[PDB]
């Protein structure tokens, strides 16, 4: 019923057209509702951020002095710093933690990280486009001290004063980190959450956010924490395999489109799948991670993303425990079977 | 506590 | 093969023939291989409790001035204290821990316990005995200092030069009880494990003892940490499920039958199914509880109690930290489900 | 710890 989508395509100013139309987005087998599109001085959009529910803010000018970043300009004043760049035969950018690598011996990698200077990919992007190739690249490199002075320029000139204050009204912590991602349309980032606050901050190109709230754990089956894949979904939103994942059938997202100008509040723990539209051309991205605010001095019942953490430190203290992480599902199968289930 | 995140 | 049980019935010395015979056994659908009975100083058996393996001891003379007690000594001598007195109107003595009989409204106790005088037990036994009743009844009371001064010279008259030292050389903790039991005929305590060392020292009557090691964890299933039969087998061995309780196909116990002056060592977390011969008699028996070893300062590969231990803490924190245990068992298999198993 | 009995 309510299940609208994105909604309506937005009309770019100056009858330039829709910006972008359905055919962008790809098919999946659940259904979403809007996520709310709304101006930083609506009162409902503050009241979405506090109570930590995702939201799309029009006019916050987070990174005005970046709308006007192009693979040009970047590879121009950048710098010559390294930028981590991966790599893939397929859409989907799985990501890996290659500290917990080791953990897991039977698994095979799928996208190679690969550092190199900006130029370089500009022209390992353009060369994959030369030949038609199905190659795709997604370059995602936090931003250093070592970027050229006009990027410097242009990141003092971010709405500090707006953020600083997001940052002060929601008790949160450190902003930990401005992650900036190129990528080639077409390109997805599957199903993750994170422990931190995000502010999304889009540049170039649109971007399709689905998000799901923490209670739908169950429908989402985060890979075991010890894994590479830890915090990202097992199922594959193309080929959903509901004989192993049962709830995916009962999993509702919540969803947008975001363009130039738009900043995506994701709150902390909330699953997000991230996807360049197709044929829309390379996207760019400036995200804002900010570590919550502190723990309270609790109170039941309990939310649904306190459990999530309560599950990941158990997963943690038995692999610990037990010397290995690998001896974590048989002890929580022997716990279970008979007596819990 | 164990409610607390990493 | 080597499943001899019991072995052949022990020849009472003067030619009084066999103490007892199979057919006083229950029938189970589990093998079992024999527990070993040795002398106190044969060196075999201090390996076997050093290395936490039970065994049975023939000459310890640890209760030798109880080898005295039966019924009339005992109430005539064991004082005017209050002694509880557990019914049940199957064969069956499945204990309940009253504190956790809140967080389980929906369980119905089987075993009601029932403070009473020494003489009145003895008469409600002779009673039972009159009509020839169906109700079975097991004295189970903790040795006060509110005992007989004759009860109390048979104390002072036992082994503890012998005990005091094993206590000694196997670093235990402090004694922390001596309970009495006294039961009737037929009467089963359901398998169930302790957390604590154990002398069982028998002095009446003929008492079948079935062990199962702490890593037969997953064979026997024991009730949630939470619930009030906590430490107990769910499986009923009279008529097992093995829909629900599918490795109990595989359980491998170990067992003996103790009688008058047979001093059995049940070792810490491991599993005892124990049983009065049927139409054997009442039966008698004091048994030594103490806290076993500190912790280490760990070793990998760990041991099957240490496995146990992290189990039963599991459950215990996930309990305060939901704030309900009745979450547990939900919470487990959210974290499971299409993640570990 | 959490390899401790009570
Ligand atoms: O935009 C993407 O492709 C990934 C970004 C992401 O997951 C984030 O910013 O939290
Ligand atoms: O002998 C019984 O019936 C119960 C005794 C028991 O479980 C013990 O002494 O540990
Ligand atoms: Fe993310
Ligand atoms: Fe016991």
């Amino acid at each position: 019923a309510v299940a609208s989508g994105s909604g309506e395509p937005r009309e770019e100013a100056g009858a330039l057209g829709p910006a972008w139309d359905e055919s962008q987005l790809r098919s999946y087998s659940f259904p979403t509702r809007p996520i709310p599109r709304l101006s930083q001085s609506d009162p409902r959009a503050e009241e979405l951020i506090e109570n930590e529910e995702p939201v799309v803010l029009t006019d916050t000018n987070l990174v005005y002095p970046a709308l006007k970043w192009d693979l040009e300009y970047l590879q121009e004043n950048i710098g010559n710093g390294d930028f981590s760049v991966y790599s893939a035969s397929t859409h989907k950018f799985l990501y890996y933690d290659e500290k917990k690598m080791a953990n897991f011996q039977n698994f095979k990698p799928r996208s190679n990280r690969e550092e190199m200077k900006f130029h370089e990919f500009v022209e390992k992007l353009q060369d994959i486009q030369q030949r038609g190739g199905e190659e795709r690249l997604y370059l995602q490199q936090t931003l250093n001290d070592t970027v050229g002075r006009k990027i410097v320029m242009d990141f003092l000139g971010f709405n500090w004063n707006w953020i600083n204050k997001q940052q002060g009204k929601r008790g949160w912590g450190q902003l930990t980190s401005n992650l900036l991602l190129i990528g080639m349309e077409g390109n997805v980032t599957p199903a993750h959450y994170a422990e931190q606050q995000n502010f999304f901050a889009q540049i170039k190109g649109y971007k399709r956010c689905i998000l799901f709230p923490p209670d739908q754990f169950e429908c989402l089956y985060p890979y075991p924490v010890h894994h590479p894949c830890d915090r990202q979904s097992q199922v594959d939103f193309d080929n959903p395999d509901y004989e192993r994942f049962p709830n995916f059938q009962n999993v509702v997202g919540y969803e947008t489109v975001v363009g130039p100008g738009d900043v995506l509040y994701i709150p902390m723990y909330w699953w997000h799948h991230i996807e360049s539209l197709l044929n829309g051309g390379i996207t760019i991205t400036v995200n804002f991670w900010y570590k919550g605010a502190p723990t309270p001095k609790i109170e039941y019942p309990l939310k649904a993303h306190q459990k999530v953490a309560i599950m990941r430190n158990i997963e943690k203290m038995l692999g610990e425990a037990l010397g290995n992480p690998q001896e974590v599902g048989p002890l929580l199968n022997t716990m279970i079977k008979g007596r819990y289930n | 506590q164990l409610t607390s995140y990493d």
